[PDB]
């Protein structure tokens, strides 16, 4: 079945950078428009970063503002983001998606439909305190 | 010494204080973003004119 495996999780220290990815399979890059999310532990999911099917939007999200570099291969259909000028609000676990089936639900007609496709999910820490 | 057997027609007033509070709606339906149904958020209000 389709798959997206995700990567790169790990406690940084505050105002440095790192980068995970989501390898993706089970579908052609191009099919699907694909992008990742945000969990802080006490609330629901977020859209910080997404690329176009093809990459002409490959919009983000104001809340991490300019500290973004997204980025999609075709030959290992694996995508790619970085951090910069970490903060503690950025500490939070984030997941990959895929979209491009939406349910279609007409009126008082049937909910059960095709779902778009998400990953695993990596934590990522920002703290200014050093590790053990 | 007569009582008053006076009839007199009388007025209505009421008097309240202006509003000094008011209840922030705009808060709830002018936002920028919303919670997914799922998540939904919620807000009390309470200690104010609606």
């Amino acid at each position: 079945a389709v798959q997206l495996v995700d990567s790169g999780g790990g406690s940084v220290q505050a105002g440095g950078s790192l980068r995970l990815s989501c390898a993706a399979s089970g579908y052609t890059y191009s099919i699907c428009t694909m992008g990742w999310y945000r969990q802080a532990p006490g609330e629901g999911l977020e859209w910080v970063s997404g690329i176009n099917a093809d990459g002409s939007n490959t919009h983000y999200t104001d809340s991490v503002k300019g500290r973004f570099t997204i980025s999609r291969d075709n030959a290992k259909k694996t995508l790619y983001l970085q951090m910069n000028s970490l903060k503690p609000e950025d500490t939070a676990i984030y997941y990959c998606a895929a979209h491009g089936t939406y349910d279609k639900y007409a009126p008082c007609g049937g909910f059960a439909g095709t779902y778009t496709y998400w990953g695993q999910g990596t934590q990522v820490t920002v703290s200014s305190s050093g590790q053990a | 010494q007569t009582s008053n057997f006076r009839v007199q027609p009388t007025e209505s007033i009421v008097r309240f204080p202006n509003i000094t509070n008011l209840c922030p709606f705009g808060e709830v339906f002018n936002a920028t973003r919303f919670a997914s149904v799922y998540a939904w958020n919620r807000k009390r209000i309470s200690n104010c004119v609606a």
